[PDB]
RNA sequence: GCUAAACCUAGCCCCAAACCCCACCUUACUACCAGACAACCUUAGCCAAACCAUUUACAUAAAGUAUAGGCGAUAGAAAUUGAUGGCGCAAUAGAUAUAGUACCGCAAGGGAAAGAUGAAAAACCAAGCAUAAUAUAGCAAGGACUA
RNA sequence: GCUACCUAAGAACAGCUAAAAGAGCACACCCGUCUAUGUAGCAAAAUAGUGGGAAGAUUUAUAGGUAGAGGCGACAAACCUA
RNA sequence: CCUCCGCAUAAGCCUGCGUCAGAUACUGACAAUUAACAGCCCAAUAUCUACAAUCAACCAACAAGUCAUUAUUACCCUCACUGUCAACCCAACACAGGCAUGCUCAUAAGGAAAGGUUAAAAAAAGUAAAAGGAACUCGGCAAAUCUUACCCC
């Protein structure tokens, strides 16, 4: 593990921040926030 | 099915668990008819001592000196026995000092050691 | 003696002779009941009851009757914290039977705090009218 | 129906899987040190 | 155990001064210390008092270890602990006085104070459950100190009752004293 | 007679039970053979005795009065029979230069590890004896490869613990 | 929640440590010192890649042919598994050809 | 643990801000 | 003892040390400097004096040396308090309890200056090894029955009665004893 | 606010240097009886040749040269020349390893998981839920809107 | 250590009809015809009923043997640790 | 109320419902299975050993069968060792399965189908059924009775 990713978090809660007011687990899985944030985006 | 635990006489079928034993010496042999026979000299004969007027109880007082230890050395007994007498008859055939050519003969062989302890 | 290579006897040798002991018995209360002439031991695994009956007599001078043993199995059943199974080491029973009539009954073996015990009675614990309020103060 | 193959037996234990057997051919010396290159507390049945 | 645990006090007082002789143990004391004065003593005493309960109203522990022996600390934060008291020291009636005093080796000095205090104790929520923020009250009390005889110091160690002790002030709140919770067989008598 | 395995009536169901020092090997040398021989069924005794108080008080669920004692008897036993294989190993010198008292020979056994294979006693002849010719002490070419693998097995091992204690020791260096 | 939830313990670095310090001396050894020593022989490390670079099928390669009876059984067996597998990788595989 | 210490710190901020929300200051 | 054993204030076979360090822990090493056993200067009733955190420069005995964490124990001195007897309705007895002390954070304190001193373990003629204080000179000197009836007395325990001789304990005790053995023991084949 | 979260060192990787009491082959861990019985003997195949069948690798420079080769895939010299740690891992990583243990298999054999207080114990964050079920209509959002 | 076959030396087979029987009915025992249930089951092939054999080419306990370019096979390309 | 059973030996397993104390048929400690039963045998060298068993008597056999010593030389003078527990083994399980033998042939021994309630559908097992009696169905499968005759292989 010579180089991992540490920022994943944040780079979670930047799409998590505007997944935040969606139902469901929309709101709160990365793998399903994505997609529901593209679409509204 | 169990190979971490160890081999005993309790496991294994009637043959297994009759011959195998338990570490105990033999005493004696098996003759016709499974009768045995104990041999008397094959039994250990403990060599009791009379403790009657004995003074060395099993512990030692505390108020006793300290010394060195000095572990006995095949030099310090050959001085402590031989010596003298070497230098007594150097003044004045090994056997008359004490020097034994072979162990065989003897009734407690030192090598090989045939004696028990 | 034990863990000691006994000296092979052939026929017409000599007694064979052992001086300093290196079997070290138990003298252990029976679990269930014995007749009032039976002693129980625990024995080292390598000593066949003949020689535990030279042992008590010459050793001890306890003039032996009978002597039977039996090899206990140690439980092998616990486990420590690694799953690996911790072996109760197996022992080996006498059971000898005295002569001339001679009975053995297991003897009755087993027939800073001065401050603790001081504030313990002087706890005075609390009094229900107090209603939880603390009692040092003389107000 | 099937699933209780194994009918123990010490006899057959010790005779298939036993030192004296691994050690009787060149193979099953090369088991036994298998094993014990390996580590196993086992080295035989 | 090779060591052992070293403590700083005793467990209670040597002799209870029995409220409405001792210059050996004064000797003792000055053969100890050689500094040593009971007259001077009520003062330090006195001062001694006020400083720990002044600590108990700050709840520096810290300062208490030092002010109070470890059989007396327990006594004044047990009941107090998760509680605020508002104690203030404002007047001595009649001067302090040394009364009795006793003797790996400790020194014990019953001091008589006839002062005049206050008192508020607070739940955990800041109701008033005992005493008032502001009335003083005339408080009589014989406050044992102890020492322990090379860096030990004098320190509150106890604090004699006596039987003929007037009736402490009544608390705020009521109380239910259950009686015996009998079981079904037993029957009440 | 059984009394001899319990301690004296007197000491039973004492809390603690004072007891002297344990013989020292140097102290044990000054002694005969005799009197070592009649001291090591003293202790034989004693040790009898503590060691029924041991089961006794395990049977019973409480300590055992001054457990040290049984250490202190341990240890002198074995103080003595220190004493007298340092005399029998000094005479079987002295007679025979041989010190080992049990024949042996270093041997490569069927694994190919050396080993000291100790001899036993037989009435016959090795040559004549049948189990000890199904024993076999030589190892064949096909255990060559196994012995090469245990001795890098071992080389890694102790290569690990060096490389190891050559880290620790510079963390603390670095440390302090 | 695979971040640390503590910072982690300050990390010090002494830039003027002797080895930080002498980085770099006698790199020039060759050319300001008749050329009696070149730069490469300054170079500690495995026998095999001391002063010489290469791919890792070369280097496996060299690594057999410099020290390879020395190697361990088991090492040497992962070596020549490792040479042939990169040898088929090389010489057959690849976006170009 | 993930060796590292930038994004620690960015958390340690987003935590500091984190427990301003919950709790104002005055 | 376990690998990486962590020794602390009670003694490696208490019942509160196998409670506290049961055989399971995999706790991290204590990283302790290795000062060596010649080089050790503290031992137990040495007057020694505390040079960090509270009670910094009192001075007091040394009680307990665990050598394995580099720890010196004064005696009533570094106590926090702790509640020893504390049952389901009894608070407790509070209780001065020490805290383990570095032999970096304690310094031995001369004989008769009363001061804090550097130590050398300088060899003297007569006393091949003993601590020298350096700053002022002067040696700090080391600090520190009734027979039972299963003891020896003191005269028999010293008494000389061996007489060395080329016999083994064996034919020793069989001539003493008087047991007569005629048979031969016959020749055995070892291997 | 619960599950939980985190943590730093246990160790490991790559190099350099340097060569490394008794019992037990009988049913191993079994004190104690006539043996006779003794080891050596080309790797193959996968695979590549887009099949497959001959064939297909197992210091530097000369040189990928001379040569070999269903002369094709590919193989491939010699003469000659001269030759002191870590831009490593840090508990799903690094050894499989806390252990070749537990466990699994008759056996060969396969093969794990994990721990985190302190100087002293003789002192706020994943998912999932709960706080707090639900209101007509619908890829659950966007434009919005006072809502 | 299952299973196919074999080797050694063992064991079991009530009762009735018949009569020295690879005979009949029928237990134990072996097998598994048909139905139902089950189908992540009690069971990685079972249960209940029903049924074939059950003094023989029978069944079966123990130990041994034949090993994969092979073994074994009353050939079902059967069985050889699901 | 059930009883397939059950009790022993063998094989297998290895302390796996004995006591105490803690927990919440578990954990820790303590105890235990005692040889007469069984296993563990035999000094050589030669030399003997045609005539089953079946109640062994008639008989009948075929597949032709478990059951024996002498001669000389040696040799007695001295009862060890090991298994002994259990609710148990092989099936990942407290698995409706597998599991040899001797007695018990329904038991003297061993056990409990119902956690409580209700009494819906559907489903499983069973019992009874007016008149009819295969009209069902691929087929009398199943169930009930005890039931003839003819073909193919
Ligand atoms: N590259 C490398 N250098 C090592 C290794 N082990 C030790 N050294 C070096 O060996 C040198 C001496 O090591 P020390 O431990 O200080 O001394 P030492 O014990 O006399 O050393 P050795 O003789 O190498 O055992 C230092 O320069 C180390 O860095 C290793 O594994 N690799
Ligand atoms: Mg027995
Ligand atoms: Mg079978
Ligand atoms: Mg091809
Ligand atoms: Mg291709
Ligand atoms: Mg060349
Ligand atoms: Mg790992
Ligand atoms: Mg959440
Ligand atoms: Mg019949
Ligand atoms: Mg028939
Ligand atoms: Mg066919
Ligand atoms: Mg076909
Ligand atoms: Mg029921
Ligand atoms: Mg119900
Ligand atoms: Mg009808
Ligand atoms: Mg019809
Ligand atoms: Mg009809
Ligand atoms: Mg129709
Ligand atoms: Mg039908």
């Amino acid at each position: 593990l010579r180089n991992r990713v540490t920022d994943r978090y944040f780079r979670i809660q930047e799409v998590l921040k505007h997944a935040r007011h969606f139902r469901g687990r929309k709101n709160r899985c990365y793998r399903l926030a994505v997609r529901t944030v593209i679409r509204a985006f | 099915a169990d190979r971490m635990s160890k081999w005993t006489s309790k496991r294994g079928p009637r043959s297994f668990r009759g011959r195998k034993g338990r570490g105990a010496k033999g005493i004696g042999f098996l003759t016709s008819g499974w009768r045995f026979v104990q041999i008397k000299e094959m039994v250990p004969e403990f060599v009791v001592p009379d403790l009657t007027g004995f003074k060395l109880k099993p512990y030692v007082s505390y108020l006793a000196p300290e010394s060195e230890e000095t572990p006995l050395t095949a030099a310090q007994l050959f001085s402590e026995a031989v010596a003298p007498a070497i230098e007594k008859d150097f003044k004045d055939n090994l056997e008359k000092y004490g020097f034994e050519p072979t162990q065989e003969g003897k009734l407690f062989q030192l090598y090989p050691r045939n004696f028990l302890r | 003696a034990r863990n000691v290579v006994y000296p092979l006897y052939r026929l017409g040798g000599p007694q064979l002779r052992v001086f300093r002991t290196n079997f070290f018995i138990q003298l252990v209360r029976p679990g269930v009941a014995q007749p009032e002439d039976t002693v129980q031991f625990r024995i080292p695994m390598e000593m066949t009851r003949v020689d535990l009956r030279n042992y008590l007599e010459g050793i001890y001078n306890v003039p032996v009757a009978a002597v039977r043993t039996r090899v206990q199995h140690g439980s092998n059943k616990r486990r420590d914290h690694r799953n690996v199974r911790i072996k109760k080491p197996d022992y080996k029973v006498a059971y000898v039977q005295l002569a001339h009539g001679q009975t053995f009954t297991f003897p009755d073996l087993f027939p800073l705090y001065s401050m603790l015990e001081e504030e313990r009675q002087q706890r005075q614990s609390s009094d229900p009218r107090r209603g939880g309020v603390p009692s040092w103060f003389g107000l | 129906a099937r699933g209780n193959e194994y009918q123990p037996s010490n006899i057959k234990r010790k005779n298939k899987h036993g030192w004296v057997r691994r050690l009787s051919t060149p193979a099953g010396v090369q088991v036994i040190l298998r094993r014990m290159l390996k580590g196993r507390k086992s080295l035989s049945h | 155990s090779d060591r052992s645990i070293h403590l700083a006090c005793t467990a209670g007082i040597f002799d209870a001064y029995v409220p409405p002789a001792s210059q050996v143990s004064i000797r003792r004391i000055k053969d100890y210390d050689a500094n040593f004065k009971i007259k001077d003593f009520p003062e330090k005493a006195k001062d001694i008092f006020i400083e720990a309960h002044l600590c108990l109203n700050n709840s520096d522990h810290d300062r208490l270890h030092t002010l109070v022996t470890e059989h007396c600390f327990p006594d004044m934060t047990w009941d107090i602990k998760y509680k605020t008291v508002r104690w203030s020291f404002v007047e001595s009636l009649e001067p302090s006085h040394v009364v009795q005093v006793r003797c790996n080796v400790y020194g014990q000095i019953t001091v008589r104070m006839h002062t005049r205090q206050t008192l508020a104790i607070y739940d955990r929520f800041g109701r008033l459950m005992y005493g008032q923020e502001d009335v003083p009250k005339d408080v009589l009390e014989y406050v044992v100190f102890e020492k322990q005889l090379p860096y030990g110091s004098w320190r509150m160690h106890t604090k004699i009752v006596p039987p003929w002790a007037p009736p402490k002030q009544p608390i705020l709140k009521t109380v239910m004293i259950p009686g015996p919770q009998l079981k079904p067989e037993e029957e009440y008598e | 007679g059984l009394e001899e395995f319990f301690d004296d009536p007197k000491n039973w169901g004492q809390e603690k039970v004072k007891s002297g020092a344990a013989w020292t090997c140097q102290q044990l040398r000054n002694k005969s053979n005799e009197d070592l021989h009649k001291l090591w069924y003293v202790l034989l005794k004693e040790r009898n005795m503590l060691l029924t108080l041991e089961q006794e008080a395990k049977r019973q669920r409480l300590p055992m009065p001054s457990p040290e004692r049984l250490d202190k008897v341990v240890d002198s036993m074995d103080a003595l029979d220190k004493v007298v294989q340092e005399r029998e190993d000094a005479l079987r010198l002295l007679q025979t230069g041989q010190e080992r008292a049990r024949p042996g020979a270093w041997r490569r056994d069927i694994f190919g590890r050396i080993i000291w294979h100790k001899f036993k006693q037989w009435v016959i002849p090795w040559h004549l004896n049948k189990r000890y010719n199904r024993k076999r002490f030589f190892a064949l070419p096909y255990v060559d490869h196994f012995l090469r693998l245990e001795r890098e097995k071992r080389a890694r091992i102790k290569a690990r613990k060096e490389n190891l204690e050559r880290k620790k020791a510079k963390i603390l260096l670095k440390k302090f | 929640i695979g971040i640390r939830l503590t910072l982690p313990p300050p990390k010090v670095v002494d830039r003027w440590n002797e080895k930080r310090a002498m980085f770099g001396v006698y790199d020039n050894i060759g050319i300001l010192g008749n050329f009696e020593k070149h730069p490469k022989e300054l170079i500690r490390g495995p026998i095999w890649l001391r002063g010489w670079k290469g791919n890792e099928l070369q280097r496996c390669i060299r690594k057999r042919k410099m020290v390879g009876s020395r190697m361990f059984a088991d090492d040497l067996h992962n070596l020549n598994k490792r040479i042939r597998y990169l040898y088929k990788h090389f010489n057959r595989h690849g976006k170009f050809r | 643990v993930k060796k590292g210490f930038r994004a620690a710190f960015r958390f340690q901020k987003e935590l500091e801000r984190q427990r301003l929300l919950r709790c104002p200051p005055p | 003892l376990p690998p990486h054993y962590r020794y602390g204030m009670s003694p490696p076979g208490s019942v509160a040390d196998k409670r506290k360090n049961p055989p399971w822990i995999r706790r991290r090493p204590v990283v302790v400097e290795p000062i060596s056993d010649e080089d050790w200067y503290l031992f137990c009733g040495d007057t020694v004096e505390i040079l960090e955190g509270k009670d910094a420069g009192k001075q007091g005995k040394v009680v307990q040396v665990i050598r394995q964490r580099n720890w010196v124990v004064v005696g009533g001195l570094n106590t926090h308090y702790r509640y020893i007897g504390k049952t389901m309705d009894y608070r407790g007895t509070m209780i001065p309890s020490e805290a383990p002390l570095l032999h970096r954070q304690v310094k031995l304190v001369d004989p008769m200056d009363r001061k804090p001193t550097e130590i050398e373990w300088r060899f003297t003629e007569a006393g091949e090894r003993v601590r020298v204080s350096t700053r002022s000179g002067r040696i700090i000197p080391k600090p520190e029955w009734i027979d039972g009836p299963k003891d020896t007395s003191v005269e028999d325990a010293l008494e000389r009665t061996y007489v060395p001789c080329l016999k083994t304990l064996q034919e020793e005790v069989m001539e003493a004893m008087g047991i007569k053995e005629t048979r031969k023991y016959k020749k055995v084949y070892w291997y």
